[PDB]
């Protein structure tokens, strides 16, 4: 799954 | 410390430097060294803080992934014995993890988050939190799985509290926090459920607030978004 | 040293666990290790010993590019002055890298090239050691500047010349040694013609040789004489 | 330019 990004 | 020498200007300058040469491992000391003067971040530090750990314990946790793969094989049934080797490189790399997580919450703790008081700030920090704890959790096995898996909960679910009571439903790092506390529940807490469910909800009261922004936070919010239904397509 | 305790041979499966996991500071360490066991290194360990100290030195070599270019910009006319902050990164990046050089260049001298009699380890680490000197080269700017590259030449021409003698023309270390010293040449020596030379002449021995060659030896030789290829489309 | 790969 996909995190937050910075 | 290190960096207890260097001007808190020349460590966010060094920190930019680095990042644009990809020395995370540079930026992250750096930005230790900064939030070690006691001054609380802006918003532009704090990103660069939560750039460089991401990338360093980003690398590590990959690392770590590939080697219990391995490791999970060599415990299969005909496999043959390769002796303690694996699993010694494997606890080589978690310790690694587990050290760099325990910085950042130590950086937290001391003492970013009890100074944090808008609600920009708070809730980076309590995400923070969460994340950190997470990545603990990914690698956790013993006696306390469960009190590390309460721990990013707690900080995660304060986090939500605060985001709901004080930023639109399009804010950046509202959306990432509960993008992030999405994955928690399907990866960490084996409540799939909940993360479907607050992913959709997320990504619907978003969409219900888009008419509100700019062209340029509009695309801020719809890039994740698309973060979100991307999780909800994998996991529907 | 950190790996004296550890069996040579556990050395080994960490590097090979090190290189699957990206882990490529973990990985020249444990090589390191190994070396200093004091044997000999067969083939496969010095393929394992070159990609460690390559992929180090490799991030080392982008980052300090990255930093030089920022270095000679806020050096021109009309650049605002922005502290000693750009230099002291740059030299920071700029020591360790020569760190990392000297580090390979000390295991060679003890004492992997003494013991090396066969052509195939002897070219291999005399063109190690070119390479290592050429990566010093790099970055360097005072009084030694010209030795370091007499050191790189004098590496690169005795390993030529063993491998002239001993290999045949579609050897792999023949020819990626061939490919780097037409590159020192080109990039070090200020010798653009030679590198030309030197790289049309390696292509076309290597031509003529190849109906030798099974179909596996057939693709090594072929992967290194498009390198050459493409360095001189890149050069003429 | 191109130099040799491990
Ligand atoms: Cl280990
Ligand atoms: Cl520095
Ligand atoms: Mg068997
Ligand atoms: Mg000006
Ligand atoms: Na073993
Ligand atoms: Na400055």
């Amino acid at each position: 799954a996909h995190s937050s990004p910075a | 410390g290190a960096m207890g020498s260097m001007e808190r200007a020349s460590l966010i300058q060094k920190a930019k430097l680095a990042e644009q040469a990809e020395r995370y491992e540079d930026m992250a000391a750096f930005m230790k060294g900064a939030v070690e003067k006691g001054e609380e971040l802006s918003c532009e530090e704090r990103n660069l803080l939560s750039v460089a750990y991401k990338n360093v314990v980003g690398g590590q946790r990959a690392a770590w992934r590939v080697l219990s793969s391995i490791e999970q094989k060599s415990n299969e049934e005909g496999s043959e014995e390769k002796g303690p080797e694996v699993r010694e490189y494997r606890e080589k790399v978690e310790t690694e993890l587990q050290g760099v997580c325990d910085t950042v919450l130590g950086l937290l703790d001391s003492h970013l988050i009890k100074e944090a008081g808008d609600a920009e700030s708070r809730v980076f920090y309590l995400k923070m939190k969460g994340d950190y704890y997470r990545y603990l959790a990914e690698v956790a096995t013993g006696d306390d799985k469960k009190r590390i898996i309460d721990s990013a909960r707690s900080a995660y679910q304060e986090a939500m509290d605060i985001s709901k009571k004080e930023m639109p439903p399009t804010n950046p790092i509202r959306l990432g926090l509960a993008l992030n506390f999405s994955v928690f529940h399907y990866e960490i807490a084996n409540s799939p459920e909940e993360a479907i469910s607050l992913a959709k909800t997320t990504f619907d009261e978003a969409m219900a607030d888009l008419h509100t922004l700019s062209e340029d936070s509009y695309k801020d919010s719809t890039l994740i978004m698309q973060l979100l239904r991307d999780n909800l397509t994998l996991w529907t």
